[PDB]
């Protein structure tokens, strides 16, 4: 059961990149592509997100999406860059701009047709392919427009596939651009039509949690992206090591998407570590009061503000299950009006032996109605400046029209409603 | 408290009273299951034709 | 902190409990249909007892005993007094009764009538499903068969204790909280739901003077009220007639055997109700009507699954709930019910 | 001959199966290879090698993969376990659909390959979940063509009922109203194996902190060996599995027994003296030793059968049921006889080395058709009734094929089910 990874623009294969270089440790590959692990319960699964390649070397079945260079030049001379498959890079040398039209319309459709050649070539080699995972960003171009674009090309050639996304959510706190709000707005109507589950990853919950909670004054995106792989690393544990709960892809989106357009999830980890932090190793009941913490969640949205529709927690490491049960009933026991009560069992436990790293770690994954204050937040910015009509000369200008704007606007305020209808049901 | 033995080889039977009282045809399930095909067949081409729009 | 839901809007007993609970900062009242609760104030008739404590790590409570209809039906009372292995021989304060369908104990009934009538005793009997009083076994069986379902005919006492000012007929009720651990317990104050006319033995369809219903009472009694407010005399006042006009005490002539009477019935039914190999927990109120003979004894008439309380008592009686049965499986942050006992220990 | 084909449906069809196959092979003195240094022989056929009549069907590989490398292996034909590539991802309309009609007729012809080795087939025994999407759909499509091919034979269902604490999917109670609805007709007798049950007696009788599937297989096969023992030795009661039909199953959609078994004591114990017979009869009336959570107190009773294994003689069964019925809450229905059909096989049970089970000198397995059991229906029942109200998750099996119309229908169907345990039991 193989996932096809594309990582789209600066953000995306900033985390992507990240993301390759964890797993790559904890399913003991080296940078050369060769497994010197210390277990084989490493290599039971490595073909979900590797390739067999001639010499016994395991190959990431990811595909690196760029219109500019630079960053992609990044990575294949980090640590993990010559992992990659070189034919597997696929650059143009006119970037986006931070312009969602560019990325979707103009250069990214010039460079697309080539990236679909890669995706098709990674496919055709799979014995039973489950579907894909993109990283990227919403507040960018690249990302944001060239990477929905490709999950809506994707879905055209693999209707029957399940598409997930990582999806960073932009903030003022952390901004590259004032049109940030309007290509997070255009790609989130993409994302309620053309994917299965995605993983809201908020910028501000990411920059918070480094200034609030680890008092890094004056954070930076690397360390936004130590979360973010760590995060990553926790939420696909389920896929990479032999399980029986959210084992594949489809089985993950039937017990977590109960509506098909309320498929945004919130991520949580524990503990919070920050690049280099010393000692102690949390006993359960710590790891699991932590990650549902509103101070733990990878979205800035309180879930006191709303209710869970689905929750999936994974520990990892060596610890009582016993243990986990308890802590796992307690703290829905202890806030059971926050769980919609017309959803029998939606708290889903998983256990891993192997920890990320750390002695032992938790992640969550939840479907919550307070992802709306995520949705709220984006639509009160993009609205404010589409009110006036401010900035829209670049998207204008690129053959869009205001109507697409509207739409945007509509179909992420619908969203917004629909999550408050079942918080109040 | 009646009671009535029946049969006796690796162990024993018997039964203890202690009170009186006072089909779809291989064409059906074909048609069913070919119905669902086509509207599974259908949503998917309605899906290709809002992304062909 | 805590959850509760109503599924009987009424009961009024639980509606002043579902009052005392949301008083204090720690109970939260849910809709009646959410199943993530801690307490359930269910329904009298068909409650969902095969849902409950299924939901992890919540603690359930029910305030009724699933099977409690085995011993608060008339004709099952009758059925568990004559086939109970703890009750058949030793019961002797249950008028002799016979189940009667328009089983069928009729056989019986016409043999025990008829031995009374040729030794020349006491021959009335009651009749009650739409209650008949007679002497006549002729005119009690074709009573019977006119009304639909099973009626029980009971003994009819005859000789009953008798008030006096008024030489009136009367009938005592008693609240039984049993809570999650099967500990008995007696509420303090009972009620006398007494009658305000004159009794007088034959005639029978005078209902003022032979039946002590409150209803009864209150629509056809021209004396309402006349002696004690709304016909309920209460312990203390029942107490000082007797230690007065009979020289002796309530708490000795008459509560005794209440108390024995009590403890024998809920236990004759523990094996079949307890909660102790379940995986919720129960609790019930139950509401005990006798009757005393004019020999000063005390005879089980009904018992109550779903009673209802006298007025001034409803404050004490649902504080009592509270506190033993609610507050014992769910308690909060920081002598009026006696518990029956056997005399070892 | 009378032979018996046993057919185990997903995962937990598939883990449960290999659990009952290690426990006969333990009970007839049969080794991993097969050989066996006749009654056995409706499970087993033989060469020159006893090779079970079973099939283990999976709509993906890596379950089924296991008893292909492990100490097993070499006891199945390699036609007989057969696997697709994609699972019905927890979804009825997957495993019933979509997938389903890809890999029916296959499973269809590797039956066929055994049926066509019968001298006089009995019937089948099919093993499944309710929760799973293979367990749910493709069960009950595999009965409703195994009707249709195999007219007049009996089906017999093991049912594994969904617990929260071993649950992998939300939709679980969903599968098991769809896969009980379309399987109805075409299942003659269905035990279910309530998981909360087989948990909390591994909890609280094995003293085991947190149960696993290897815990509750080796506990759920102790009692499906039992149920099975009078078809696997000569014994005089459920000879045959038109037998369980006649001896239980009062009317067609009432097939529902209840089974209760004792003793289950821990192996490390070492303060067990032997329990009796009445010690071990009594404990079959004990709520917390019964497969599924239900009060039959306060259900009544179409039927009671005792099963007996190992040092039990009749006396001592007698003497027993005389004084349980003075001592506890046994109603039978008005329109039949208060009575109980008592069987006994003298071979002792017996326990896997290095297992959780104690060995024991007796033991009982008690199946009585009890109004009680209908509780399971009405917890599933609620819970399908709370998200379905607002449509929850329904998208998911509209998305392949299926129709919210089917829903309802089995939905009703349930609700006429539930009615009908009312009706009888009063
Ligand atoms: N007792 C027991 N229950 C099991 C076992 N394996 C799975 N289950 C239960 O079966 C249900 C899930 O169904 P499975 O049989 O695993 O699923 P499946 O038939 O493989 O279906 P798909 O994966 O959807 O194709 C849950 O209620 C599990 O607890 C097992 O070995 N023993
Ligand atoms: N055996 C008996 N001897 C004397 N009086 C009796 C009697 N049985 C009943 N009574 C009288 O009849 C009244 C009603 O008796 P019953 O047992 O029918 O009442 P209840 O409170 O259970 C309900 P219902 O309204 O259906 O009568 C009693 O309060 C008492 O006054
Ligand atoms: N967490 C994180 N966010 C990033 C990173 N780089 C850019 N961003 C965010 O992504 C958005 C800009 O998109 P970017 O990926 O730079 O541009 P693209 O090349 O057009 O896709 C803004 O909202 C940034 O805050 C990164 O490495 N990590
Ligand atoms: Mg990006
Ligand atoms: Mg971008
Ligand atoms: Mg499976």
């Amino acid at each position: 059961r193989e996932i096809v990874h594309i990582q789209a623009g600066q953000c995306g294969n900033q985390i992507g990149a990240k993301f390759w270089e964890v797993i790559s440790d904890e399913h003991g590959i080296d940078p050369t592509g060769s497994y010197h692990g210390d277990s084989d319960l490493q290599l039971e699964r490595i073909n979900v997100y590797y390739n067999e390649a001639t010499g016994n070397k395991y190959v990431p079945r990811a595909i690196l999406v760029d219109l500019e260079p630079g960053t992609m030049d990044s990575v294949r001379s980090g640590p993990f860059g010559q992992i990659f498959r070189p034919d597997n890079f696929v650059f143009g040398q006119s970037g986006a701009g931070n312009n969602w039209a560019k990325g979707h319309y103009t250069e990214g459709a010039e460079l697309v047709d080539s990236v679909l050649d890669v995706v098709r070539k990674e496919s055709e080699s799979c014995d039973c392919l489950q579907g894909f995972q993109l990283t990227h960003s919403l507040g960018g171009g690249t990302g944001s427009g060239m990477g929905t674009l490709l999950i809506s090309k994707i879905r055209e050639e693999y209707p029957d596939r399940i598409m997930n996304t990582f999806s960073v959510m932009p903030s003022p706190k952390v901004s590259d651009t004032v049109v940030e709000p309007y290509n997070a707005t255009l790609s989130v109507h993409q994302l309620v039509e053309n994917t299965d589950e995605t993983y809201c990853i908020d910028n501000e919950a990411l920059y918070d949690i480094c200034f609030r909670t680890l008092k890094l004054t004056t954070p930076t995106y690397g360390d936004l992206n130590h979360l973010v792989s760590a995060t990553m690393s926790g939420v696909t544990t389920c896929l990479r090591f032999p399980g029986q709960l959210n084992a594949d892809l489809r089985k993950l989106a039937v017990n977590m998407v109960p509506f098909p357009r309320l498929h945004f999830f919130m991520p949580g980890f524990a503990p919070l570590t920050s690049r280099g932090s010393q000692y102690r190793a949390l006993t359960v009941p710590e790891l699991t009061q932590q990650m549902f913490d509103s101070k733990n969640m990878m979205a800035a949205c309180d879930p006191r503000h709303g209710r869970y529709l689905t929750v999936a927690a994974i520990f990892r490491g060596r610890m009582s299950m016993k243990e986990v049960d308890e802590q796992m009933l307690n703290v829905q026991n202890k806030n059971s009006s926050y769980f919609v009560e017309w959803i029998p069992n939606n708290v889903k436990t998983a256990v891993c032996d192997i920890p990320p790293g750390l002695k032992m770690s938790a992640t969550f994954i939840g479907n919550s109605t307070a992802i709306q204050e995520l949705f709220k937040r984006i639509s009160e910015q993009f609205t404010a400046m589409f009110r006036r009509k401010a900035f829209l000369h670049w998207y204008t200008g690129e053959g869009m029209d205001e109507m697409e704007f509207t739409e945007a606007e509509s179909n992420m305020n619908d969203l917004v409603s629909e999550y408050q209808q079942y918080q109040d049901a | 408290e009646v009671i009535e033995l029946n049969k006796c080889t690796s162990g024993q039977s018997w039964e203890v009273i202690l009170k009186p009282p006072s089909d779809p045809s291989l064409e059906e399930i074909q048609k069913k299951l070919e119905a669902a095909e086509e509207r599974r067949k259908y949503q998917e081409a309605e899906l290709l034709k809002h992304l062909a729009e | 902190g805590y959850t509760f839901v109503v599924r009987d809007e009424n009961s009024s007993v639980y509606a002043e409990v579902s009052r005392l609970l949301l008083a204090t900062g720690h109970w939260k009242r849910l809709r009646r249909d959410n199943p993530r609760f801690n307490l359930m104030l269910g329904e009298r008739n068909r409650l969902p007892f095969g849902r409950l404590g299924h939901e992890p790590g919540l603690v359930q409570l029910v305030n009724y005993y699933r099977g409690a209809d085995k011993l608060c039906r008339k004709a099952s009372l009758v059925k568990l007094i004559k086939t109970s292995p703890e009750l058949a021989e030793s019961c002797t304060w249950f008028p002799e009764s016979y189940v009667i369908y328009p089983t069928d104990e009729r056989e019986f009934f016409l043999a025990s009538y008829n031995r009374k009538k040729e030794d020349g005793e006491g021959n009335v009997w009651i009749a009650k499903s739409g209650i008949l009083i007679s002497s006549e076994a002729s005119e009690l069986l074709d009573f019977i068969d006119n009304q639909g379902q099973v009626h029980v005919i009971q003994k009819y006492l005859e000789h009953p204790l008798l008030l006096e000012p008024g030489h009136r007929k009367f009938d005592i009720r008693s609240w039984v909280l049993v809570d999650h651990q099967y500990n008995i317990y007696l509420y303090r104050e009972g009620v006398l739901r007494t009658a305000s006319e004159p009794y007088h033995v034959d005639n029978f369809q005078d209902k003022t003077c032979h039946l002590t219903n409150h209803c009864i009472q209150k629509e056809y009694s021209k004396n309402y009220g006349k002696y004690e407010e709304g016909n309920e005399m209460f312990f203390k006042e029942f107490n000082q007639y007797l230690t007065s006009a009979l020289n002796i005490t309530l708490e000795s002539s008459i509560l005794l055997q209440i108390k024995h009477i009590i403890r024998n019935c809920l236990l004759s039914v523990e094996p079949a109700i307890s909660t102790k190999h379940l995986p919720y927990q129960s609790f019930q109120l139950f509401g005990f009507d006798f009757m005393v003979d004019e020999e000063l004894k005390v005879w089980l008439i009904e018992v109550n699954g779903a009673p209802a309380c006298a007025q001034k008592l409803y404050a004490e009686l649902c504080q009592g709930i509270v506190d033993i049965a609610i507050s014992s499986v769910f308690p909060p942050p920081d002598a009026a019910f006696i518990k029956l006992e056997n005399l070892y220990f | 001959m009378r032979e018996c084909i046993s057919i185990h449906v997903g995962q937990a069809g598939v883990q449960i199966g290999n659990a009952c196959w290690e426990l006969y092979c333990l009970e007839h003195g049969i080794q991993p290879d097969g050989q066996m240094p006749d009654s056995f022989n409706t499970f087993f056929s033989e060469t020159g090698k006893h090779v079970p009549r079973a099939v283990f069907v999976d709509l993906e590989p890596t379950v089924i993969d296991e008893v292909r490398t492990g100490t097993y292996r070499q006891l199945f034909h390699p036609e007989q376990l057969i696997t697709g590539k994609e699972d019905a991802a927890n979804n009825y309309a997957r495993g019933h659909y979509t997938i389903g009609k890809e890999i029916i007729d296959l499973v269809l012809d590797r039956i066929r390959k055994l049926a066509d080795q019968c001298t006089g087939l009995q019937g089948f025994l099919v093993f499944h979940s309710f929760g799973g999407g293979t367990g749910s759909g493709f069960t009950s499509l595999l009965m409703e063509r195994l009707s249709v091919d195999y007219g007049k034979k009996s089906k017999l269902e093991f049912s594994i009922y969904p617990a929260p604490q071993v649950s992998t999917a939300v939709v679980e109670p969903y599968n098991s109203i769809l896969t009980t609805h379309t399987t109805l007709e075409h299942s003659d007798c269905a035990f279910m194996v309530d998981n909360e049950a087989i948990y909390d007696i591994c909890r609280r009788n094995l003293d085991i902190e947190r149960p696993t599937y290897t815990n509750l297989n080796r506990l759920i096969s102790q009692i499906v060996s039992s149920i099975t023992a009078s078809l696997r030795f000569d014994g005089a009661l459920n000879v045959d599995l038109t037998e369980f039909q006649t001896n239980l199953v009062p009317y067609p959609r009432i097939h529902f027994p209840l089974a209760t078994y004792a003793p289950v004591i821990s192996a490390e114990k070492a303060y067990h003296e032997q329990l009796s017979v009445a010690e071990i009869t009594n404990a079959c009336f004990e709520p917390a030793n019964q497969m599924v959570k239900c009060d039959p107190r306060h259900g009544k009773y179409m039927a009671c059968c005792l099963l007996y294994r190992g040092d039990v003689v009749p006396k001592d069964v007698n003497a027993a049921i005389a004084t349980i019925k003075t001592k506890r809450s046994i109603q039978f229905v008005d329109w039949c006889p208060t009575g109980f059909k008592v069987g006994i096989n003298y071979q002792p049970p017996t326990v896997v080395p290095g297992g959780d089970l104690a060995k024991v000198q007796r033991a009982v397995c008690m199946l009585s058709n009890t109004t009680a059991i209908a509780e399971a229906w009405a917890r599933l029942d609620h819970k399908f009734d709370l998200m379905y109200a607002k449509r929850a998750f329904v998208h998911w099996y509209v998305g392949e094929g299926m129709e919210e119309g089917e829903f309802s229908e089995a939905r009703e169907d349930m609700a006429a089910l539930e009615k009908d345990y009312e009706e009888v039991g009063v």
